[PDB]
C-alpha cells in the first residue's frame, strides 16, 4: 500500500496550489480519503474529507470556501485544490486512506506528505506535552470537552503515533481495538471524557508523539500531542 | 447517528446500487437447462457445469449442462429446459421416456416447459429404411399405428407422440412440450429455441395478469 | 461367499435392533409429560433484509451475532450488519450456483460452495480493502451441500458424491474422507466441541462421524425420505434431522436411537431447515410451505408459527447468544426474528 | 465391499449405551437449567432486545 | 313533474352505487408492475366515487354560497378523477398489448419504474388540463367563453381521439394476436377474451357517455326534459364504471 503525495513548495500568499496523492496497492475507489495537515512545529489538523463514491464532503471551517477536494479514481488519484493561500496553511499535507463499516480500522494508512510554504468542537486536551521514560510502562492521557460514547456503544478515540521523519501510524482504533500490524504491547481504555493509551514494555523505535482524536463528529479534532523521549 | 454510522450507510447505498445494476444486466439474459442422459448430441445441438453462450436475434442465450434428483431445485427459474433424446436407439428410448416422465413430474419443474430435440433422425432414417431393427419389438403398440418415405415419417411421428402423451397427461396446462426433429448436421437450433421461448415468456406475461 | 457375509451383516442388524429396544423403558413424550408447556410464543419481523435479487439458499451467522452472511443464486454473497441492515461487503462469485454458506468462527473468513464442486474460502480482513479468494477447494466429485469452519485452517464440507472430506485450507487438501452414506449429504453439523460432527444424506440416515479419527461411531435410520437439515442440540449429546417425510426426529448419541418425532397431519411439507433455541427447549423449523414452526422439544407440541415468506423457507439460523432467529426464503428477502 | 459393511456394523455393535429415561432426564435437567437465559422462550425487555 | 321521478331514482342509485364502488375500491387499495396501475386507478376511482355521491347528497338541498362553492369544487375533482381514471385504463390495456406483442422486450428490456413514470405523467398532465379548464369555466371562478371553449375541445380531441382510440385498437390487437398464438396450445384462454371484452365495453358503454354529453350539449340543442335524464343516466352509468373497474381488474 502506497499513497504518494505530490504538488508542495513555495507560494506567496493569494496564490494557489494543487496536492495529488497517487493512490498504488489498494482498491482507492472503496476508500474515503482525508487531508490532515501539520503545522512545521505543531500538531496534526484535518482539512477535508472525500467519500467514497464522492457522495459527501466535508471541510474544516479553517479552509472552508477557498479549499477544494476531488477524486480521479480511474487514475487513482486524489486532490486539493488550494485558493487563497494564507500564510497558516503552511504545513505538511497528509494523505489519510479511511473506509467505514462493522469492524473497519479507519485511519489505517497515512502517505507521506509535502510541505507548502506560503510567506460545536470537541476540545480533545492531551495535557501532558513530554513525558520521559526504555523497558518500562508508560501511560498517556487524553480528555474529551464531551463524551465520546454513542448510543450504539461505540467511543471513538484513535490513537496515532508519528515517529521522527515518518508520517504518523495508528495504534489503537476506539479506544479499546488495537491496528493490524501494531504489537500487543499497547492498550487503551477509559470512559467517555477520560481515556488513556498504556504500552507496556516500552521499546526503542516506539517513542515518538502520540495523539488523540475524536471521529464522534465534524470536524475532526486532534490532541496537541504527547512527546515521548528517551 | 455517528459519523461513522452515516458513512457505513453510504457504503450499503453503493452497495444496492451496484448490485441493482448487475441485476438489471443478469434481467437482459435468458438461462435454459440442457438435459439428456448420453449418446444423445447435447454437445452438438447449437453448433462441473459447462456454460455455452449464444444469442439470436440480438437476444441472449445461456444454456448449462452438468456432469438429478436433487439438484434440479436450483433451475426452478430457468426458462426452459432443453430434452435432447436420441431417436435413432430404440433400446434405450423407454429409459428416455422415463426420464423425461421424472423432469416434465418433477414438483419444482412444474411451471418449466420443455424444447423437446428428438435427435440423431438421419439415423432413424436409415434404420427404418433399412428394417433390420422394428420398433414393434420395443414398442408393441407400432403395429397398430398409422400416420395421421410414408414408414419413416411413421416411426418418427410414433416416437414424438409417446413424448407429447407422456407431457400432455399430467401437464394441467401450466407448462407444454415443444418436440423438434434434428439431425447432427442442422443449424437452424436456435431459432426453434428462440421461437419456443418467445412463446413461454408470452405465457408468463399472460400470466402475470391472472389471464392464462 | 459373499451370502455368509450379508447373514452376517442381517444378524448384526437385528443385534443392533434388540440391543436399541433393550434400552427404550420410558418415551421423551412420557418423562416430560409432568412439566409446563411453554405456551404460545409471539415472534415478530424485527427486521427485513432487501437486497438479494435472487433466491436465498444458505445463511451463517457470525460468532458475535451481529453480522451474517447470505448467498443467492443471483451469485452474490453479502454480509450484513443486522443491527442497521447494512451491507458490509457483497462478494461476487465465479459460479452462481451456490447452495453453501459458512462465516469462519474467528470472522476473518466466509465459505462459499455449489454446483461447481468447489469450496471457495473468501478473506475479508485483508488490506486493499477487498474481499479476495483466498483458496478454491477442489476434490468433491458432487456439488458441495454444506460446508462448516472448524477454525481458520479447518473446513468440513459435505458433498453429492455420498462423501464428506476434512480440509487443510493453507495446504488446500483433504485430510481426512468420511465415506458410508449411500445417497447425496444434504446437511452437517459440528458439535459444540467439534470433535465429532453428524450427517445427514438422501439414504434417509443419519451418521455420527469423530474428525480426529475418520470413523463412523453411529448410524440413525428411522427416516422414510431423505434428510435435509440436521443439527446438535446445544448439549451436544442429541441432534434433529428433517425429511421431506414432513416429520423431524431427535435422535440421543448415548441412548443410541430416536427420542422424539415432530409431526402434525396439518402439515406434508417437507422440512428444509432445522435449528435450536439457545437452551434447546425449542426447536426451530423451516418448512417448504412458505412458514416456519416452532416445536417444544421436549413435548412435540407446536409453541409458534413463523409465517412471513411468500416462498419456502431455504435456510434458518439462531444466534449464538440466542436472540434472533433469521430465515430466508426463495422470495430473495430474509427476515430477523426476536 | 461388504466385508467393510460387516466391519463398520462390528464397530457399531459393541458401543455402551444408556437407557432412554436417563437420556431423557439429562436432556430435561439441561433445559431447565439454561430456561432463564434463553431469550426466545421468555421474552427479554425492550431495553435488552437490539432489534 | 314526471321526470323528476326518474331524476330521484337514478340520483339514489347512483349514490348506492358510489358506496359500493367506493368500498370496493378501498378494499383494492388497502389489499395493495401491473400492480401500480391497479393501486392508481383505484385511487383515482375512489376519488371520482366519493366526489360523485357526495355531489349528489349536496345536491340534495338547495344552493348556498359556502355550499355551492363545495358543489363546484367537488364537480371540478370529479371531472378530474374522470380523466386520470381514463388516461390509466388506456395505459393498462397499452402495457398488456405490448407485453403480448413484445414478450421479450416486456420481460428484459423493459424500464423497471416505468409504471411509476407513466402514472405520475398522467397526473400530472391531467392535473394541469383540468385545472386549465376549471380555471377557464367556472362560474364561482375566471369564467371566459372562447377559451373555455377552446379548453374544453382540446381535452375533447385528447380524450376522444387518443385515449379512447388507443385502448380500443390495443385491446383488439391483443385478441387478434392471442387468437393466432392459441392455435397451437389447447387450453384455449377464454378467460382471457372474455376479460378483453368486458373492459372494452365497460369503457365504452359507461365511462364514455359523459364525454359524449359534453359533446351533445355544446353542439346538439336539447330540451330540459332530456337534459337532467341524459346527465342522469350518464352519471349512473359512469359509476357502474368506476365500481366494476375493480372486480373486472384485481379480481382476475
Ligand atoms: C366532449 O368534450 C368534453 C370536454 C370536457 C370534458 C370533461 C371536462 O373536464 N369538462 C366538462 C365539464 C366542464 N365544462 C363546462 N362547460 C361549460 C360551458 C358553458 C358554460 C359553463 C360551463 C361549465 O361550467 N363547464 C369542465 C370541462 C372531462 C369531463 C368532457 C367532454
Amino acid at each position: 500500500v502506497q499513497l504518494v503525495e505530490s504538488g508542495g513548495g513555495l507560494v506567496q500568499p493569494g496564490g494557489s496550489r494543487k496536492l495529488s496523492c497517487s493512490a498504488s496497492g489498494f482498491a482507492f475507489s472503496s476508500f474515503g480519503m482525508h487531508w490532515v495537515r501539520q503545522a512545521p512545529e505543531k500538531g496534526l489538523e484535518w482539512v477535508a474529507y472525500i467519500s467514497s463514491g464522492s457522495g459527501t464532503i466535508y471541510y474544516a471551517d479553517t479552509v472552508k470556501g477557498r479549499f477544494t477536494i476531488s477524486r480521479d479514481d480511474p487514475k487513482n488519484t486524489l486532490f486539493l485544490q488550494m485558493t487563497s493561500l494564507r500564510s497558516e496553511d503552511t504545513a505538511m499535507y497528509y494523505c489519510v486512506r479511511s473506509i467505514y463499516y462493522y469492524g473497519s480500522s479507519p485511519f489505517d494508512f497515512w502517505g507521506q506528505g509535502t510541505t507548502l510554504t506560503v510567506s460545536s468542537d470537541i476540545v480533545m486536551t492531551q495535557a501532558t506535552s513530554s513525558v520521559p521514560v526504555p523497558g518500562e510502562s508508560v501511560s498517556i492521557s487524553c480528555r474529551s470537552s464531551k463524551s465520546l460514547l454513542h448510543s450504539n456503544g461505540n467511543t471513538y478515540l484513535y490513537w496515532f503515533l508519528q515517529r521522527p521523519g515518518q508520517s504518523p501510524q495508528l495504534l489503537i482504533y476506539r479506544m479499546s481495538n488495537l491496528a493490524s500490524g501494531v504489537p500487543d504491547r499497547f492498550s487503551g481504555s477509559g470512559s467517555g471524557t477520560a481515556f488513556t493509551l498504556t504500552i507496556s514494555r516500552l521499546e526503542a523505535e516506539d517513542v515518538g508523539v502520540y495523539y488523540c482524536m475524536q471521529h464522534l463528529e465534524y470536524p475532526l479534532t486532534f490532541g496537541a500531542g504527547t512527546k515521548l523521549e528517551l | 447517528v455517528s459519523a461513522e454510522d452515516k458513512a457505513a450507510a453510504e457504503r450499503s447505498k453503493m452497495i444496492d446500487k451496484n448490485l441493482r445494476e448487475d441485476g438489471e444486466k443478469a434481467r437482459r439474459t435468458l438461462r435454459l437447462l440442457l438435459l439428456g442422459a448420453d449418446n444423445s448430441g447435447k454437445s452438438t445441438i447449437v453448433k462441473g457445469i459447462f456454460e455455452t453462450k449464444f444469442q439470436v436475434d440480438k437476444v441472449n442465450f445461456h444454456m448449462f449442462d452438468v456432469g438429478r434428483r436433487k439438484w434440479i431445485q436450483c433451475f426452478n427459474d430457468v426458462t426452459a429446459i432443453i430434452f435432447v433424446v436420441d431417436s435413432s436407439d430404440y433400446n434405450r428410448l423407454q429409459e428416455a421416456l422415463n426420464d423425461f416422465k421424472s423432469i416434465w413430474n418433477n414438483r419444482w419443474l412444474r411451471t418449466i416447459s420443455v424444447i423437446l430435440f428428438l435427435n440423431k433422425q438421419d439415423l432413424l432414417a436409415e434404420k427404418v429404411l433399412a428394417g433390420k431393427s422394428k420398433i414393434e419389438d420395443y414398442f408393441p403398440e407400432f403395429a397398430r399405428y398409422t400416420t395421421p418415405d410414408p414408414r419413416v415419417t411413421r416411426a418418427k411421428y410414433f416416437i414424438r407422440k409417446e413424448f407429447v402423451d407422456i407431457s400432455t397427461a399430467s401437464g394441467d396446462g401450466r407448462h407444454i412440450c415443444y418436440p423438434h426433429f434434428t439431425c447432427a448436421v442442422d443449424t437452424e437450433n436456435a431459432r426453434r429455441i428462440f421461437n419456443d421461448c418467445k412463446d413461454i415468456i408470452l405465457q408468463m406475461n399472460l400470466r402475470e395478469y391472472n389471464l392464462v | 461367499e459373499l451370502d455368509q457375509l450379508r447373514q452376517e451383516a442381517e444378524q448384526l442388524k437385528n443385534q443392533i435392533r434388540d440391543a436399541r429396544k433393550a434400552c427404550a423403558d420410558a418415551t421423551l413424550s412420557q418423562i416430560t409429560n409432568n412439566i409446563d408447556p411453554v405456551g404460545r410464543i409471539q415472534m415478530r419481523t424485527r427486521r427485513t433484509l432487501r437486497g438479494h435479487l435472487a433466491k436465498i439458499y444458505a445463511m451463517h451467522w457470525g460468532t458475535d451475532s451481529r453480522l451474517l452472511v447470505s448467498a443467492s443464486q443471483d451469485g452474490k454473497l453479502i454480509i450484513w450488519d443486522s443491527y442497521t441492515t447494512n451491507k458490509v461487503h457483497a462478494i461476487p462469485l465465479r459460479s452462481s450456483w451456490v447452495m453453501t454458506c459458512a462465516y469462519a468462527p474467528s470472522g476473518n473468513y466466509v465459505a462459499c460452495g455449489g454446483l461447481d464442486n468447489i469450496c471457495s474460502i473468501y478473506n475479508l480482513k485483508t488490506r486493499e480493502g477487498n474481499v479476495r479468494v483466498s483458496r478454491e477447494l477442489a476434490g468433491h466429485t458432487g456439488y458441495l451441500s454444506c460446508c462448516r469452519f472448524l477454525d481458520d485452517n479447518q473446513i468440513v464440507t459435505s458433498s453429492g458424491d455420498t462423501t464428506c472430506a476434512l480440509w487443510d485450507i493453507e495446504t488446500g487438501q483433504q485430510t481426512t474422507t468420511f465415506t458410508g452414506h449411500t445417497g447425496d449429504v444434504m446437511s452437517l453439523s459440528l458439535a459444540p466441541d467439534t470433535r465429532l460432527f453428524v450427517s445427514g444424506a438422501c439414504d434417509a440416515s443419519a451418521k455420527l462421524w469423530d474428525v480426529r479419527e475418520g470413523m463412523c461411531r453411529q448410524t440413525f435410520t428411522g427416516h422414510e425420505s431423505d434428510i435435509n437439515a440436521i443439527c446438535f442440540f446445544p448439549n451436544g449429546n442429541a441432534f434433529a434431522t428433517g425429511s421431506d417425510d414432513a416429520t423431524c426426529r431427535l435422535f440421543d448419541l448415548r441412548a443410541d436411537q430416536e427420542l422424539m418425532t415432530y409431526s402434525h397431519d396439518n402439515i406434508i411439507c417437507g422440512i428444509t431447515s432445522v435449528s435450536f433455541s439457545k437452551s434447546g427447549r425449542l426447536l426451530l423449523a423451516g418448512y417448504d410451505d412458505f412458514n416456519c414452526n416452532v416445536w417444544d422439544a421436549l413435548k412435540a407440541d407446536r409453541a409458534g408459527v413463523l409465517a412471513g415468506h411468500d416462498n419456502r423457507v431455504s435456510c434458518l439460523g439462531v444466534t449464538d447468544d440466542g436472540m434472533a432467529v433469521a430465515t430466508g426464503s426463495w422470495d430473495s428477502f430474509l427476515k430477523i426474528w426476536n | 465391499q461388504a466385508r467393510k459393511l460387516v466391519e463398520q456394523l462390528k464397530m457399531e455393535a459393541n458401543i455402551d449405551r444408556i437407557k432412554v429415561s436417563k437420556a431423557a432426564a439429562d436432556l430435561m435437567a439441561y433445559c431447565e437449567a439454561h430456561a432463564k437465559e434463553d431469550p426466545l422462550l421468555t421474552p427479554v425487555p425492550a431495553s435488552e432486545n437490539p432489534f | 313533474s314526471t321526470v323528476h321521478t326518474a331524476y330521484l331514482v337514478l340520483s339514489s342509485l347512483a349514490m348506492f352505487t358510489c358506496l359500493c364502488g367506493m368500498a370496493g375500491n378501498s378494499m383494492v387499495i388497502w389489499l395493495l408492475p401491473f400492480c401500480i396501475y391497479i393501486l392508481n386507478l383505484a385511487a383515482a376511482d375512489l376519488l371520482f366515487l366519493f366526489s360523485m355521491a357526495s355531489t349528489l347528497s349536496l345536491e340534495t338541498q338547495p344552493l348556498v354560497n359556502t355550499t355551492d362553492k363545495v358543489h363546484e369544487l367537488m364537480k371540478r375533482l370529479m371531472y378530474f378523477a374522470y380523466t386520470v381514471g381514463l388516461s390509466l385504463l388506456t395505459a393498462i390495456s397499452t402495457q398488456r398489448c405490448l407485453s403480448v406483442l413484445f414478450p421479450i422486450w416486456f420481460k428484459c428490456h423493459r424500464p423497471r419504474h416505468l409504471s411509476a413514470w407513466v402514472c405520475g405523467l398522467l397526473w400530472t398532465l391531467c392535473l394541469l388540463m383540468n385545472g386549465l379548464t376549471s380555471s377557464f369555466c367556472s362560474k364561482f371562478l375566471k369564467f371566459n367563453e372562447d377559451r373555455c371553449f377552446r379548453v374544453d375541445m382540446v381535452q375533447a380531441a385528447l380524450i376522444m381521439g387518443v385515449l379512447t382510440p388507443v385502448m380500443t385498437l390495443s385491446s383488439l390487437t391483443l385478441f387478434v394476436w392471442v387468437r393466432r398464438s392459441s392455435q397451437q396450445w389447447r387450453r384455449q384462454p377464454t378467460r382471457l377474451f372474455v376479460v378483453v371484452l368486458a373492459s372494452v365495453l365497460v369503457f365504452l358503454i359507461c365511462s364514455l357517455p359523459l364525454s359524449i354529453y359534453w359533446f351533445v350539449l355544446y353542439w346538439l340543442s336539447l330540451p330540459p326534459e332530456m337534459q337532467v335524464l341524459c346527465f342522469s343516466l350518464s352519471r349512473l352509468s359512469s359509476s357502474v364504471s368506476s365500481s366494476a373497474n375493480p372486480v373486472i381488474y384485481f379480481l382476475v
